[PDB]
């Protein structure tokens, strides 16, 4: 009976701190996630200005060579 | 045999308790200073059974409180008769057992447990020679129910070869506190079954129908049903306290009054009880109205009985009419244990009675109680309802099943002999 006794209290113990690994796991995960995705929504609108940036060089640059005319 | 050892444990069983020390104090002539101021020599012959004795000639209860919270040890100890208990035998915690005998037996309970049994161990060792224990709790709660359970077996283990007594409040859903009471009832009677070698079965549902239908009470309260229970606790420890020659003692009384080892759930009874000659006693104790197990006599037989009597009466009318009784009742009374009705006089009457009677009965009606906590644990348990309270603190399912075989099977064992 001790025995079952002993197995009762430490089987309650490794449930409570298996919850707690596996919130904590689980909340890891998601921030990660979470990061890595607003941080490529980010780039790829930056990415996007960017080629902007690159068209408007080329057309001042098209400009420029109508010009040698 | 002479010294007990008491413990009450949990809301309940201290509620309970306090009101027996109360009462036997009284009786006994000890006030709540531990004095000394009867006018009877019969008050002290066996007063080293409940008390120790100090210096200046006081008398300390052996009596240990118990509980995992502090709220009703506390008021206790600011009732009436609390500065008589030994301050030392107060072991409590703090957190609280939340009505879940998983909480009492395996984890809150066990971290209390080893204090309590070394108070347990320095009462016995001043002992020149232990009986027993006596244990009040309730079945229902966590810590009576849980932690009491967990001490009976941890005081066997140390003291296998003495005799283990509870007074144990049962449970019902019309005088409930909480919808788990079942649970705790089914896990503690199996450690019952294992543990005790006599349980007084008092059944809350019974202590109730008695204050509203029979002493007019139109809303009993826990207090009131208390002192019914105080009262009958006085009447059936009367014949360990005052001299005597019948169940003097708690293993000649479980020798009297237990035939099967299991079998060992008795209904108490007292009278009167009212809203006085001796027939009327008589009557009023094997009266189902007085018993306080809520089951029916006439349903079951009476194993053993013992009768008790209190007050100055003519010991010739007692017998006389015990004995009308049994002969005109003699159906309800096995016959295959001859004589097994045995009674007890004691000049000493309880305090505002001329005179009293109280009842010990091993029926096996007895087992009408188990079969209502058997079915109300089966109700919820079919659902597993209210069960992650009890996974929670690591039990798991399997256990609630071995509970309710174990005690289906206390059940077929009654009825096996109601039809022997
Ligand atoms: N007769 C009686 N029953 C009580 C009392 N207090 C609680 N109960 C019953 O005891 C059970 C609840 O257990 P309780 O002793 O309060 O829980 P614990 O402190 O965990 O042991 C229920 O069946 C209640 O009806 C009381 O003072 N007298
Ligand atoms: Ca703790
Ligand atoms: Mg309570």
């Amino acid at each position: 009976k001790r025995e079952h006794e002993r197995e009762v209290i430490q089987k309650a113990i490794e449930e409570n701190n298996n919850f707690i690994k596996m919130a904590k796991e689980k909340l890891a995960q998601k921030m990660e996630s979470n990061k890595e995705n607003r941080e490529a929504h980010l780039a790829a609108m930056l990415e996007r200005l960017q080629e902007k940036d690159k068209h408007a060089e080329e057309v001042r640059k098209n400009k420029e060579l109508k010009e040698e005319a | 045999m002479r010294e007990i050892v008491h413990i009450q444990a949990g809301q309940c069983g201290n509620q309970i308790g306090a009101k027996f020390w109360e009462v036997i104090s009284d009786e006994h002539g000890i006030d709540p200073t531990g004095s000394y101021h009867g006018d009877s020599d019969l008050q002290l012959e066996r007063i080293n059974v409940y008390y120790n004795e100090a210096t200046g000639n006081k008398y300390v209860p052996r009596a240990i409180l118990v509980d995992l919270e502090p709220g009703t040890m506390d008021s206790v100890r600011s009732g009436p008769f609390g500065q008589i208990f030994r301050p030392d035998n107060f072991v409590f915690g703090q957190s609280g057992a939340g009505n879940n005998w998983a909480k009492g037996h395996y984890t809150e309970g066990a971290e209390l447990v080893d204090s309590v049994l070394d108070v347990v161990r320095k009462e016995s060792e001043s002992c020149d020679c232990l009986q027993g224990f006596q244990l009040t709790h309730s079945l229902g709660g966590g810590t009576g129910s849980g932690m009491g359970t967990l001490l009976i077996s941890k005081i066997r283990e140390e003291y296998p070869d003495r005799i283990m007594n509870t007074f144990s409040v049962m449970p019902s859903p019309k005088v409930s506190d909480t919808v788990v009471e079942p649970y705790n009832a089914t896990l503690s009677v199996h450690q019952l079954v294992e543990n005790t070698d006599e349980t007084y079965c008092i059944d809350n549902e019974a202590l109730y129908d008695i204050c509203f239908r029979t002493l007019k009470l139109t809303t009993p309260t826990y207090g009131d049903l208390n002192h019914l229970v105080s009262a009958t606790m006085s009447g059936v420890t009367t014949c360990l306290r005052f001299p005597g020659q019948l169940n003097a003692d708690l293993r000649k009384l479980a020798v009297n009054m237990v035939p099967f080892p299991r079998l060992h759930f008795f209904m108490p009874g007292f009278a009167p009880l009212t809203s006085l000659t001796v027939p009327e006693l008589t009557q009023q104790m094997f009266d189902s109205k007085n018993m306080m197990a809520a089951c029916d006599p006439r349903h079951g037989r009476y194993l053993t009985v013992a009768a008790i009597f209190r007050g100055r009466m003519s010991m010739k009318e007692v017998d006389e009419q015990m004995l009308n009784v049994q002969n005109k009742n003699s159906s309800y009374f096995v016959e295959w244990i001859p004589n097994n009705v045995k009674t007890a006089v004691c000049d000493i009457p309880p305090r505002g009675l001329k005179m009293s009677a109280t009842f010990i009965g091993n029926s096996t009606a007895i087992q009408e109680l188990f079969k209502r906590i058997s079915e109300q644990f089966t109700a919820m348990f079919r659902r597993k309802a209210f069960l992650h309270w009890y996974t929670g603190e690591g039990m798991d399912e399997m256990e609630f099943t071995e509970a309710e075989s174990n005690m289906n099977d206390l059940v077929s064992e009654y009825q096996q002999y109601q039809d022997a």
